[PDB]
């Protein structure tokens, strides 16, 4: 019976937990930039570590960490629920305690707050979206190539291309 | 999960914590027997050198007239059956809360009687040891069940395998 | 390799937990009472059930598996024979 | 490779198929365009069917007996999206058709008497409503689970 603007804790999270990860995401490209270096899926097998032992399958890397990610990841499932991160910095971040105003439920528009400081992180969401919908590019543009720029004597015309398949 | 929480009397409560439990806990050192046959491997450089009747090389005497069908496994068995089916009865009857007849006039009143016969009387830590136990039978021998032809031989580099299987 | 009177051995294991009751105490089948002439009537339709009684025989009966299990059946069963055999008896092992 | 014999890389059946057939519909000696600027066996209704080549794409793509394609889809191989790839299409394509349909109608039943609004269609295809269907990220997956139509309105 109760009309609209439900959702609470909700999903403002989900979202900025993309935003957050996403500007990890591009991080990990970040990092040829400047010396060209290294490219692409490179698949990589990441850093190294430097060699005694591998040859290197070595196991399955990703599937012992992620055990672990994963009891992380409910930590924060159950904070949302029912809140507890001394710092409290999604859930409404920090400043916290209050962010009482979601608690109680029903805001309709809010805008939030957070931090002992200040500047309310409207400008980390910008840094945060413009890295969602840049994987979206970043990932989209693969499907055809590696790289960005620098130079025009030639670069810049994009004079011929392969297109898609049809 | 068979419990997140799960619920509520007397049942989950009373057969299920108390009983299947204290049977699953009658369980971890008779476990042992059999984890037991297993530490008989299990530490190295001691001096079996040799019996223990493995493999079927052929008689328990022999016997003076025939060896019974063939082998141990059915002697063994047909009486180990009656003696323990013995035992499971002696587990069987008492009550807890008081025990004089196939008495009449006990219900609960406030408050609140008596627990599970046995409940734990504390040094519930037999139960830390326990789950435990249950979860390694589990799992963890399962760990090698699952394609356990070889004894260890141990190569380098590092370990496990995944895919497969 | 069948150890195929390994089970018959068996399935007699409890129907002779059968031999049970005829014998003793009281005329025979605990009567009957209910079965010709039918039931009060009962009409639900209806009774009897006990979870108690599975006490008696379970120790007592435990034995008869062995009777025949036991040295009757690979046995060379009743051996310890004669008695009256002109037309004919024997009975002879096939073992 | 699952039963059905293998794909264009071989399938012979499957060639006297592209063969006899089309290339017969030609084996009409001719019939005459020799200019004529018409009739159109002639140029593709074959090459469009025929261009179709030891290239089809590719495609795997099973060919039984006779040599006529058996679509296994078991994500193996090379098929995979011979169902899921068009799908999800089809689930997804339908259901922003219903999710419309709960939509322009859980929008009426209200105000001043709306007794067959219905047969005549203010806005058509609700429009307004309709592109809820695309933005529809996860929507019913979970409203429709909570909240909304809800237990409550179960
Ligand atoms: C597995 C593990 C578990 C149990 C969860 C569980 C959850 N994740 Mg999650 N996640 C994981 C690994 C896991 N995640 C990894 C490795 C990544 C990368 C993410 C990226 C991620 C995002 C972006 C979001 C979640 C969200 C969620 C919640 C819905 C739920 C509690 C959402 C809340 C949403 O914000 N996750
Ligand atoms: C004091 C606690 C510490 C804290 C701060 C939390 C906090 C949380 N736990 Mg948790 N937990 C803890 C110890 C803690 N746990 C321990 C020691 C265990 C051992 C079993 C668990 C087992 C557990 C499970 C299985 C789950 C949680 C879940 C949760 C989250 C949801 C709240 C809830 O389900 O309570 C329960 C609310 C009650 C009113 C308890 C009811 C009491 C009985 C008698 C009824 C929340 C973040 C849930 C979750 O986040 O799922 C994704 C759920 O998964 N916990
Ligand atoms: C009490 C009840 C009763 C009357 C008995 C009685 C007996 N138990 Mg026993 N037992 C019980 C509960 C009981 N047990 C429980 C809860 C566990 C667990 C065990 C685990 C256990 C073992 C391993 C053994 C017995 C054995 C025995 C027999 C000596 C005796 C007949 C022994 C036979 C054998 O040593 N019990
Ligand atoms: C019965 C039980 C008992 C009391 C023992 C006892 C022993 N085992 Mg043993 N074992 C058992 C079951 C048992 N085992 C089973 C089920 C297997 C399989 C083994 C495989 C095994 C091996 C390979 C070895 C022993 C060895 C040993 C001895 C050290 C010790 C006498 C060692 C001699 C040798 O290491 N056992
Ligand atoms: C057969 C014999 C007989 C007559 C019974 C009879 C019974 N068992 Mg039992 N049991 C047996 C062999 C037998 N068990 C063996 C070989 C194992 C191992 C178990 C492990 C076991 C457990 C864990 C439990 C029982 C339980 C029970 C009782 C329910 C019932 C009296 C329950 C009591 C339950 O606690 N048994
Ligand atoms: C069958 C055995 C017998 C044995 C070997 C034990 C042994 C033990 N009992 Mg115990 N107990 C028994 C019969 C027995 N009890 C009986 C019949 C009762 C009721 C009559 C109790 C009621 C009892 C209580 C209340 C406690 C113990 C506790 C203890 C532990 C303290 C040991 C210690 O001082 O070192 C260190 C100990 C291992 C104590 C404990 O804290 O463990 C749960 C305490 O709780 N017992
Ligand atoms: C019945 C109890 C007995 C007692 C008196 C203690 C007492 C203690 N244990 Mg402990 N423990 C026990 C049995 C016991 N344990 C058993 C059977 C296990 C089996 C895994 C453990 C596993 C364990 C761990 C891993 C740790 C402790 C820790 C501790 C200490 C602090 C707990 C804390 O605040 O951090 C941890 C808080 C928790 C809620 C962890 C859960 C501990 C208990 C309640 C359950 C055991 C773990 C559980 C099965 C899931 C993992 C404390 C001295 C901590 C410590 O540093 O001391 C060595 C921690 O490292 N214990
Ligand atoms: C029964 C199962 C399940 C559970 C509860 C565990 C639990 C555990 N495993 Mg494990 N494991 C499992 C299935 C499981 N595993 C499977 C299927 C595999 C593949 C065969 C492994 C391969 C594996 C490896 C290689 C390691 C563990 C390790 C561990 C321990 C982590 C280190 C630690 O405990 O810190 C404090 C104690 C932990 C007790 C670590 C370990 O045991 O040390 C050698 C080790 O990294 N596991
Ligand atoms: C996560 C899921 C997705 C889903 C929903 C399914 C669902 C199914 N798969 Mg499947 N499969 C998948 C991914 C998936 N698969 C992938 C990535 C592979 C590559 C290894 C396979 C390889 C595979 C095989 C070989 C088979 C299935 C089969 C099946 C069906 C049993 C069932 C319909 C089986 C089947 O449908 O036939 C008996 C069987 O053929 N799958
Ligand atoms: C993988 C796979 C598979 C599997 C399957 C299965 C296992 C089945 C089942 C399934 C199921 C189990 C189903 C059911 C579910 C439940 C439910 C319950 C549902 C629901 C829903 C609804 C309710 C909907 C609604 C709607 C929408 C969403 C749209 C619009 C609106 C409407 C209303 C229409 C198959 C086979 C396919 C084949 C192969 C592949």
């Amino acid at each position: 019976l109760a009309e609209d603007p439900e959702n609470l804790r909700w999903f403002v999270q989900a979202e900025l937990v993309n935003g957050r990860w996403a500007m990890l995401g591009v991080a990990g490209m970040l990092l040829p930039e400047v010396f060209t270096s290294i490219g692409i899926i490179n698949v990589p097998k990441w850093y190294a570590a430097g060699k005694e032992e591998y040859f290197a399958s070595s196991s399955t890397l990703f599937v012992i960490e992620f055990i672990l990610s994963h009891y992380v990841e409910i930590r924060r499932w159950q904070d949302i629920k029912n809140p507890g991160s001394v710092n409290q910095d999604p859930i409404f971040k920090q400043y916290s305690l209050p962010a009482g105003e979601v608690g109680y439920p029903g805001g309709i528009f809010n805008p939030l707050n957070f931090a002992p400081t200040l500047e309310a992180k409207e400008k980390e969401i910008a840094n945060g979206r413009l890295m969602l919908a840049f994987l979206g590019f970043i990932i989209q543009h693969n499907v055809t190539g590696k790289g960005p720029f620098d130079n025009l004597l030639q670069h810049i015309s994009d004079p011929w291309h392969n297109t898609i398949v049809q | 999960s068979a419990p997140g929480d799960f619920g509520f009397d007397p049942l989950g409560l009373g057969e299920v914590p108390a009983n299947l439990e204290r049977y699953k806990e009658s369980e971890l050192i008779h476990c042992r027997w059999a984890m037991l046959a297993v530490p008989g491997i299990l530490v190295p450089e001691a001096l079996g050198y040799g019996q223990e009747w493995a493999a079927l090389p052929g008689g328990q005497a022999t016997y003076l007239g025939n060896p019974v069908p063939w082998g141990t496994l059915p002697t063994i068995l047909a009486i180990e059956f009656l003696a323990i089916a013995f035992v499971e009865h002696q587990r069987s009857m008492e009550k807890d809360p008081e025990k004089k007849k196939y008495p009449g006039g006990a219900f609960d009143p406030l408050g609140y009687s008596k627990d599970p016969k046995k409940l734990e009387e504390l040094k519930v830590k037999e139960i830390k040891n326990g789950r435990l136990a249950l979860l390694a039978f589990v799992g963890f021998c399962v760990q090698q069940s699952a394609y356990p032809g070889t004894g260890p031989l141990e190569n380098l580099a590092t370990h496990l395998a995944d895919p497969w299987h | 390799s069948a150890l195929v009177i390994s089970l018959s051995t068996g399935l007699s294991l409890f129907l002779g937990r059968f031999v049970f009751f005829n014998f003793q105490r009281e005329n025979v089948a605990k009567q009957v009472p209910e079965q010709n002439g039918l039931t009060h009537f009962e009409a639900g339709d209806t009774r009897a059930k006990e979870y108690v009684s599975l006490l008696k025989s379970n120790d007592p009966v435990g034995f008869n598996i062995v009777d025949v299990l036991a040295w009757g059946s690979i046995g060379h069963v009743v051996a310890y024979y004669i008695l009256a055999t002109t037309s004919n008896g024997y009975d002879p092992a096939f073992f | 490779d699952i039963a059905g014999l293998t794909p264009c890389k071989e399938s012979k059946q499957f060639a006297k198929r592209e063969k006899q057939a089309l290339k017969k519909l030609q084996a009409s000696l001719k019939l005459y365009a020799d200019d004529s600027a018409p009739a159109l066996a002639i140029k593709a209704t074959m090459e469009k069917t025929k261009k179709r080549f030891d290239n089809y794409g590719k495609y795997g793509l099973l060919c039984g007996s006779d040599g006529l394609p058996h679509l296994i889809v078991s994500g193996d191989q090379r098929h995979w999206g011979e169902f899921i790839t068009p799908g999800i299409l089809f689930l997804y394509i339908a259901g922003w058709i219903g999710w419309v349909g709960r939509s322009y109608l859980i929008a009426i039943r209200d105000e001043k008497k709306p007794t067959q609004k219905e047969i005549i269609i203010d806005v058509p295809l609700a429009s307004s409503l309709l592109f809820r269907g695309f933005s529809w990220p996860v929507a019913a997956y979970r409203e429709l689970l909570n909240g909304e139509l809800v237990d409550n309105n179960f």
